[PDB]
RNA sequence: AGAUUCCCACUGUCCCUACCUACUAUCCAGCGAAACCACAGCCAAGGGAACGGGCUUGGCGGAAUCAGCGGGGAAAGAAGA
């Protein structure tokens, strides 16, 4: 007969195959659209997620009982070390889809990215590469490069380019790198290869992709779970106390005559670990890191306007799992995916954004200091001894 | 040894029924631009009579269901497909000398081409009736490849433009010293006129 | 006595054979038939690290509900275990066949396995007790082993 | 230790689900069974002893396997009480 109540769907159908993932590190599939308008600029960027902060700003929003009110938000913290231009790729239009057609290394190549593309760098004579090397001193090499670069002007329409991260600068276990293809979108074809040809074994930052406070997304890969159940994973109901068999279960998997079972029945497997793509944080602030200059180091970053202390955003006894920071850093809003020391891409907006509350100004007033390793009571090192006081292990 | 085939102003059921008679008598046919390809009938009801055909998938796992190929070529070897016994031996492998292209590709530019008259809308059609074309039909029901496409139909027409400039530069030239020296083959024209091959 | 496949030159192959033997049968055919064609000082340290661990046996056909396991991706399959008496009740018969190689007056360490065969054996019999007052047998399954050596160097 | 209804105190029965622990299950060394089985095992419609795992017309199909799972096999039990 009918079902006597009506009750929506638990779960969704678009998200199915609920699978660990193939991938570690994620991977952009959808890359912003160019126009001959604008000056040439990256897309995509690539980071490392820390932890979480309060924050205590004032908000500019007319037409609500908030107005002029000091209230507070939760960000994250997203460590983002300069990255390495090591070579161009470019892609040619088919209807069949869309080929790659010729790829160009740099001379020098660091061992962070001579690492990658090995598994046993303890057991391998490091042969690393280097006949394609000769190709960058001998004029029996010039000619074929600047032929492979006449053809992608010609023949090419879209410019990926090869960028890898820098790991000497980082708290971590290991010493490997992460490559990944950024496409480059702006005029025509000539003025994006002479762009990017300057660029090649260099550093590029972050500020000379992003700004401020523009929308982008981040594309992660989840905290992972195990093999969790059916109540735990499509978040059903249970049973009543006087079963039999159990009772975190679904009941009736599928009708008779469907000799089959359903494919959108709720079933047991792997919970987590899966690819996600969020789609609208906004930055609220872009740190920069710890410089030397006349002798000694400053650290002056998370003075604001009105703190101006001369704290960092380094907390009392570290990041709990990542360690120190002294690269620079961007200041999201809200949760994102991932745990912790976890990879993570970032990437601008596809959509165009005009609202009221995505052009929102920002201004800070208060960064907070909270050593979770425990509950925190204080901000900074010397108000807790200016405070305390004297102690007998002195 | 091979054939080729035009897709332009044939019709469906017509070509792929001299198609699938050819193939099984041993003889390799290549059929070539499968969007210009037109189906009797107006627009919107070939359109319906193919969503009717989008609807009907596998309930419990269309994975397993029936797969809807949506390119203009998918949809002719489809159409093949159902006119040959494709679950023995003798179909499968048949369908492996059938090779069919969207477009043209590069391989098959430089042929001649043959054209079927017996399948053609102003031959088989009346005059005062309607017909679709396939390709706008593939783009309505999702195929993204029409703007890729037509600019690769058309650096070959302004290719083969070329191609026929210099085919008359030579026919001209041919005529010419046809017409200086016929002073010295006028014996060899009375021996073909009297075995018919110059009226 | 008459074994079944019959040697290409009785000079060269050292023979041996052990009946009624109390082991399982499923086992040792397979753990018996990793080790065809080796060389006998190879053999004899594979059917350790056997024991110890190292090296799997990889079920291939009498695989029921049997696990995998990691090592055994240099065979090419994932379906393996560490199985210690049956690499003990045939390596126990490499030291006899050994002797019986140096006893005939050839070179013991180029001998080259090249036959080995593994038969059922008669069944023993207790029983068990079970729910209702019924009794299930509970028997065995040993088996007979016998094998050829030969020298090829 | 009988059957019904109502109010006080108390409560994870419930809104709405979470977390910890023990022995099990899981993988290994050892020992090691039975119930059952015509041949075997992907689906829609049609006819048909009027609801097929096989025939017909179509959709389709890639070894060998592990932990789960209860829709089906008009499942197993017992010559319908
Ligand atoms: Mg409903
Ligand atoms: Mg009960
Ligand atoms: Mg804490
Ligand atoms: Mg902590
Ligand atoms: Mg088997
Ligand atoms: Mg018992
Ligand atoms: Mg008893
Ligand atoms: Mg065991
Ligand atoms: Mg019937
Ligand atoms: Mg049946
Ligand atoms: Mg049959
Ligand atoms: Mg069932
Ligand atoms: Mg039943
Ligand atoms: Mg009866
Ligand atoms: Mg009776």
């Amino acid at each position: 007969s009918h079902r006597k109540f009506s009750a929506p769907r638990h779960g969704s159908l678009g998200f199915l195959p609920r699978k660990r993932s193939s991938r570690h590190r994620g991977k952009v599939k959808s890359f912003p659209k160019d126009d001959p308008s604008k000056p040439v600029h990256l897309t995509a960027f690539l980071g490392y997620k820390a932890g979480m902060t309060h924050i205590v700003r004032e908000v500019d929003r007319p037409g609500s009982k908030v107005n002029k009110k000091e209230v507070v938000e939760a960000v994250t913290i997203v460590e983002t070390p300069p990255m390495v231009v090591v070579g161009i790729v470019g892609y040619v239009e088919t209807p069949r889809g869309l080929r790659t057609f010729k790829t160009v290394f740099a001379e020098h190549i660091s061992d962070e990215c001579k690492r990658r593309f090995y598994k046993n760098w303890h057991k391998s004579k490091k042969k690393a590469f280097t006949k394609y090397c000769k190709k960058w001193q001998d004029d029996a090499g010039k000619r074929q490069l600047d032929k492979d670069f006449s053809s992608m002007k010609k023949y090419c329409q879209v410019i990926r380019v090869l960028a890898h991260t820098q790991m000497r600068l980082l708290p971590l276990r290991q010493k490997k790198a992460h490559l990944m293809e950024i496409q480059v979108n702006g005029g025509t074809v000539a003025e994006k290869l002479d762009w990017a040809r300057e660029r090649l074994e260099q550093q590029v930052p972050v500020s000379q992709v992003f700004g401020q406070d523009e929308m982008i997304d981040v594309i992660g890969v989840t905290k992972g779970k195990g093999y969790k159940g059916v109540t735990s994973r499509w978040h059903t109901k249970k049973l009543p106390r006087k079963t039999h068999r159990g009772l975190r279960k679904v009941a009736c998997i599928g009708a008779w005559h469907p000799a089959r079972v359903a494919f959108s029945v709720a079933r047991a497997g792997q919970k987590g670990y899966h690819h996600r793509t969020e789609i609208n944080k906004k930055i609220y602030k872009i740190g920069q890191g710890y410089l030397i200059k006349d002798g000694k180091l400053i650290k002056n970053n998370a003075s604001t306007d009105y703190d101006l202390s001369d704290k960092s955003i380094n907390p009392l006894g570290g990041f709990v799992h990542y360690g120190e920071v002294t690269n620079d850093f961007v200041m999201l809003k809200g949760c994102v995916v991932g745990t912790k020391k976890r990879v993570l891409t970032l990437r601008k907006s596809l959509l165009v954004q005009t609202k009221r509350r995505a052009l929102e100004k920002i201004d800070l007033k208060f960064i907070d200091t909270t050593s979770k390793f425990g509950h925190g009571r204080f901000q900074t090192v010397e108000e807790k001894k200016a405070f305390m006081g004297p102690l007998k292990k002195d | 040894q091979v054939l080729v085939l035009d897709g332009r102003g044939h019709l469906l059921g017509r070509l792929a029924a001299i198609v699938a008679k050819q193939v099984l008598l041993g003889r390799k046919v290549v059929v070539v631009r499968c969007e210009g390809i037109n189906i009797s009938g107006n627009f919107y009801r070939n359109k319906l009579k193919y969503l009717a055909f989008l609807r009907k998938r596998m309930n419990t796992n269309p994975s397993r269901g029936p797969y809807h190929f949506r390119a203009p070529s998918r949809i002719f070897w489809r159409t093949v497909r159902g006119m040959l016994p494709h679950k023995t031996k003798r179909g499968q492998a048949a369908l492996d000398r059938l090779k069919v292209f969207d477009g043209i590709p590069p391989p098959y530019d430089k042929k001649k081409r043959m054209v079927v008259p017996a399948a053609l809308k102003v031959v088989r059609l009346k005059p005062t009736r309607k017909f679709a074309y396939l390709g706008r039909l593939a783009h309505e029901v999702g195929w993204k490849y029409q703007a890729v496409t037509a600019t690769l139909e058309e650096k070959r027409k302004e290719k083969a433009k070329i191609h026929y400039r210099k085919k008359k530069q030579l026919m001209r030239l041919r005529k010419q010293a046809e017409k200086n020296v016929e002073k010295k083959i006028s014996k060899f024209t009375d021996v073909l006129k009297t075995h018919g091959l110059l009226v | 006595v008459r074994y079944s496949l019959d040697p290409e030159n009785p000079t060269k192959s050292c023979k041996s054979r052990g009946s009624n033997l109390r082991v399982h049968f499923k086992n040792t055919r397979e753990t018996a038939q990793a080790i065809k064609g080796m060389h006998i000082r190879k053999a004899t340290k594979y059917l350790k690290d056997v024991t110890l661990k190292k090296q799997c046996v990889p079920f291939r056909r009498y695989n029921g509900g049997v696990g995998r396991c990691a090592q055994a991706k240099q065979w090419g399959w994932t379906q393996g275990r560490w199985p210690k008496k049956s690499a003990e009740f045939l390596l126990h018969m490499l030291k006899n066949a050994e002797s019986n190689a140096e006893l005939k007056g050839l070179d013991v360490d180029s001998l080259v396995i090249e036959h080995i065969q593994v038969n059922k054996a008669p069944k023993m019999r207790r029983r068990t007790y079970r729910a209702h007052g019924r009794i299930n047998p509970y028997m065995s399954s040993p088996c007979h082993i016998e094998m050829i050596l030969t020298e090829k160097e």
